[PDB]
């Protein structure tokens, strides 16, 4: 389908509670890749 | 139901069980004076 942007799911960063309150991280966003033998414990990206 | 209680918003266990009780939004959901909405000894407790 003619494509716009991004679907929802993977748009914010850190996802709300539902109810309100503290925060949570939005793996759907972006994950972190934490190997220690190759020395990255970084977050990944989206180069849009 | 470990999944019903551990949740806490809206749609938690919670807030179902509390219904009967405290906190009182009965019988309007705004008055000077709020009672709990267990109708005892009415004629619609069983339909409640």
């Amino acid at each position: 389908k003619p494509i716009t942007a991004l679907p929802r799911l993977v748009q914010e960063p850190i996802f709300k509670d539902p109810k309100g309150g503290l925060g949570q991280k939005n793996s759907w966003f972006s994950g972190e890749i934490n190997v220690d033998s190759m020395d990255v414990h970084t977050s990944t990206a989206r180069a849009v | 139901l470990q999944s019903l209680e551990d949740d806490t918003s809206i749609n938690g266990f919670e807030h179902i069980a509390a219904f009967h009780g405290q906190p009182n939004w009965c019988p309007s959901p705004d008055a000077e004076k709020k009672f709990a909405c267990c109708a005892h000894g009415m004629a619609v407790f069983p339909h409640w």
